[PDB]
């Protein structure tokens, strides 16, 4: 029935990152053909803000006009949780569509972020697997990235959280490396970045001599 | 744990290349340290991903002997 | 009152093991209050077979009523894939409805499954997290289990499929112990059971620092 | 994992305890065994979980003693 007007949530990655600030877009699909200009309305706590932009029409390949407008918001303010309205006006559309979108809202506590060695015959193979996992968070906005030697390079896995039996969201991150690199022993960084770590990043290192314990390790059961 | 409250640090000086270096201080207890507390420097440059680096300290000094205690085998 | 209908792939746990009877349920949703009974027909192969489970319609605030039509296949009849079809007939509904379920048999890819030692922080908290990888198959219905000292563990965790490079789904089953259990030497196995699998088993055993060749090793620290 | 053709099966046996057990032969030629390939036994019962059970046959089946070289712990 006519256009429909959404507001995407940012990207993840976007809004805890400091250089990156977060961007809120909204997007108007099935838009007339008679009517392609729709008048845009972006509100800030009820405050309206000259920094609002739309992208121009792209077409599309069901031949609908799609339409998308972005704004900067300030990187304080999503931590602070301010609101942020889109309002499109339409001559085709009889009543404008507003979408509301919000700051999740929980107890912010630390995830731990884990790093799980090869095992003894992982090298057997052509492609060696090097797992970090973290756990314990409660907001989904958290993002994990990999690093080795300065070279970025991740594979950008992203496997969807699932819940714990006591409410803890947790993921995992894998990367394929060859039997060269793992002998070689250089170091390997798991990023994390989450709203309840300090200074909102931190990274784990994982080598081939990762640790091992002063107790003895049995070779068999 | 707990973050440090003592915290010291040398103004950068000059290097022969014309690069800087410094170096961070942090002063606990024995005891402390003794127990295998987790402790690390985290560095913030502009040139660095991310703008953060940590290198994390281990209590093993990576001496060939330091378990001095007698090993157990089992099949 | 717009009735719908949903699809229900079938569960390959039932299908691999010769105990369980493998059933294909389909279900009709948003059915209208004027006419509760819905004219519902099964096709298997083609042809008729006769058997039904139909459940009794139940009565919600939405006036929404749910019927679900169960079928009994064999295990040689749902590895063939062969369609099945059914039909729902409404009064509301100016013409049937139809629905068909086939899964697809497509490059069976035999399984890879690996174990990795429990990392050496998790010694530090009180509960310790077992991973077991699966990657190596084309199709989305893989059968996992825990099957320790020949009982099932009340507690695993499944993360879904997700796609990859190779082309085959992998995913991972996270299993969470007592510090104790694991102190006194546990074993714990992950059994993997797929359709395209040897014997529809497969299955190892791990301990504290598992280690393929029978000698004492120790990294760098 | 492919069938061997030349095995024999023996007859159960009564027991006391009213159970029953038998041997399965394989033979195989002599230059076989430098190349140590695997081998198993598969039984199927209805006793045995999911009707499975499988024991591979490897060079160290005896005694196993460990390597001579030992890695430096630091």
């Amino acid at each position: 029935g006519g256009p429909s007007v959404f507001l995407f949530p940012p990207k993840p990655k976007d809004t805890l990152m400091i250089s990156r600030t977060p961007e809120v877009t909204c997007v108007v699909v099935d838009v007339s053909h008679e009517d392609p200009e729709v008048k845009f309305n972006w509100y800030v706590d009820g405050v309206e803000v000259h920094n609002a932009k739309t992208k121009p029409r792209e077409e599309q390949y069901n031949s609908t006009y799609r339409v998308v407008s972005v704004l900067t918001v300030c990187h304080q303010d999503w931590l602070n949780g301010k609101e942020y309205k889109c309002k499109v006006s339409n001559k085709a559309l009889p009543a404008p569509i507003e979408k509301t979108i919000s700051k999740a809202k929980g107890q912010p506590r630390e995830p731990q972020v884990y790093t799980l060695p090869p095992s003894r015959e992982e090298m057997t193979k052509n492609q060696v697997s090097l797992t970090c996992l973290v756990k314990g968070f409660y907001p989904s906005d958290i993002a994990v990235e990999w690093e080795s030697n300065g070279q970025p390079e991740n594979n950008y896995k992203t496997t969807p959280p699932v819940l714990d039996s006591d409410g803890s969201f947790f993921l995992y991150s894998k990367l394929t490396v060859d039997k060269s690199r793992w002998q070689q022993g250089n170091v390997f960084s798991c990023s994390v970045m989450h709203e309840a770590l300090h200074n909102h990043y931190t990274q784990k290192s994982l080598d081939k001599s990762t640790g091992k314990p002063t107790l003895y390790n049995v070779s068999l059961i | 744990g707990q973050p440090e409250n003592n915290y010291k640090t040398t103004p950068p000086v000059l290097d022969s290349d014309g690069s800087f270096f410094l170096y961070s201080k942090l002063t606990v207890d024995k005891s402390r340290w003794q127990q295998g507390n987790v402790f690390s420097c985290s560095v913030m440059h502009e040139a660095l991903h991310n703008h953060y680096t940590q290198k994390s300290l281990d209590k093993s000094t990576g001496k060939p002997t330091l378990y001095n205690v007698s090993l157990i085998m089992s099949d």
